[PDB]
């Protein structure tokens, strides 16, 4: 038998993380 | 003595990346 | 001819992902 193959290639970049949350409420109206 | 074997798999997918940013900050809220 | 050698070890994994999209606006400020 010959020698072990190579290593196999590096995997590939990971998927994009989950959304991010909704923003904060905006600055209460001028009463 | 042969060849040599077959190159291994390839390796797994990156890890899911971090949460993305907070939303922009919602309007200014209306005058009373 | 010799049989070929044994097939190689897994690659690594790969890199982290890309942070998530941005969130969507958050509400509007409450009425005055």
């Amino acid at each position: 038998y010959g020698k072990p193959g190579p290593e196999g290639p590096e995997g590939p970049k990971g998927k994009p993380g989950p959304k991010g949350k909704p923003g904060k409420p905006g600055k209460p109206g001028k009463a | 003595y042969g060849p040599d074997g077959d190159p291994g798999d390839p390796g797994d997918p990156g890890p899911d990346g971090k949460p993305g940013p907070d939303g922009p900050d919602g309007p200014d809220g209306d005058p009373g």
